């Protein structure tokens, strides 16, 4: 099965307090596992995990002394930026990163990430290639030849290529208490009528992970893509997700009005 | 684990 | 620049009365980060919430999941009310059992 590690990294100013909001995020596979927040009473980095609980004060700390660093840059940053784009000193700033790695089914390595937004816009961010950037908007540049001189893109890559697969598949080895497993899904359909013409089907799916997951009504095989309402997938709070998807109906016609059902952990499309 | 930033914005 | 909330009002297992579950209140698509979100029941406020994340996405849009315990009923109202500062009055998103 393929894989990711990911921190989501966020500062974030409001005026008032000379010391933003900083907050680092972690996740294996699409869960979890690692947190700080600058805002805390005691700002440590947490398990997130049960699998996680599984480290040891000097991984605790190593972690912790990385992000009051981290903590220090975005600061820094943040005001550099506040320069380039003319914004005087007054309102609220964000300036976020994106940072992981993944790999295939064999374990390798098959992209890194790093990326950075600002405003909620991408800024800068690092090429598939991990030795050249790719700059959003003019001043952005700024960054990118400073960047270019600095060497930055090669510790990047050192962190991508190295210390990311190296850790993760450590994470994978004690990944296994929800990591390697695919919970399927769980699809049924509804009803609630009212009105002729009216009966409003509802196929649903539930407690599958991952994520990914595509219902589809059908008229034979003819795809009802009309009027289907389709949901967002939603989180349980467990690490499971839900879907439904709607479809108007001429009540008495529920024979052959059927949604099909997709999934990676899933024997053969469900037919409902 | 977390990734370390050297150069500034 | 401000990014308006898409709120999503559900519950963890298929609602069932007297049958214990937990209400979820999916907020999506925002920006700047800060917001603020109230569990509601009978127009009353209920106590003990529990936040997740202050993460995003691939679109750099945040994203927030709150959750509370509740005994689903026929008898009240349950409902999410969000603040943003993309929007001059709250939001406030109705329990509903069919979706």
């Amino acid at each position: 099965g393929p894989h990711s590690m990911r921190y989501f990294e966020t500062a974030v100013s409001r005026p008032g307090l000379e010391e933003p909001r900083y907050i680092s995020v972690g996740y294996v596979d699409n869960k979890e596992f690692v947190r700080f927040d600058s805002d805390a009473e005691n700002p440590r980095y947490e398990p997130r995990a049960p699998w996680m609980e599984q480290e040891g004060p000097e991984y605790w700390e190593r972690e912790t002394q990385k992000a009051k660093g981290q903590e220090q840059w975005f600061r820094v940053s943040l005001r550099n930026l506040l320069g380039y784009y003319n914004q005087s000193a007054g309102g609220s700033h964000t300036l976020q990163q994106m940072s992981g790695c993944d790999l295939g089914s064999d374990w390798r390595l098959l992209r890194g990430y790093l990326q950075f937004a600002y405003e909620g816009r991408d800024y800068i961010a690092l090429n598939e290639d991990l030795k050249t950037w790719t700059a959003a908007d003019m001043a952005a540049q700024i960054t990118r030849r400073k960047w270019e001189q600095s060497g930055a893109a090669e510790h990047y890559k050192a962190y991508l290529e190295g210390e990311c697969v190296e850790w993760l598949h450590r994470y994978l080895k004690n990944g296994n208490a929800t990591l390697l497993r695919t919970d399927s899904p769980k699809a049924h359909v509804t009803h609630h009528p009212r009105s002729k013409g009216e009966v409003t089907l509802r196929c649903w799916a539930l407690g599958f992970y991952p994520a990914d997951i595509t219902l589809t009504w059908q008229l034979n095989g003819e795809e009802l893509t009309q009027d289907m309402e389709l949901v967002e997938t939603r989180p349980a709070g467990d690490g499971t997700f839900q879907k439904w998807a709607s479809v108007v109906v001429p009540l008495g016609k529920e024979q052959n009005y059927t949604c099909r059902v997709y999934h990676e952990g899933l024997p053969e499309p469900l037919t409902l | 684990a977390s990734n370390e930033n050297m150069e500034t914005m | 620049i401000q990014k308006t909330p898409q709120i999503q009002v559900y519950s963890r297992h298929p609602p069932e009365n007297g049958k214990p579950n937990i209400l979820n209140c999916y907020v999506t698509q925002f920006h700047p980060p800060h917001i603020e979100i109230q569990m509601l029941k009978n127009g009353k406020k209920i106590p003990k919430v529990e936040m997740s994340d202050m993460s995003f996405s691939k679109d750099w849009s945040f994203y927030i999941l709150a959750h509370t315990e509740f005994t689903p009923t026929e008898t009240d109202t349950y409902a999410c009310r969000v603040k943003h500062d993309s929007m001059a009055e709250p939001k406030t998103v109705y329990w509903d059992r069919d979706m």
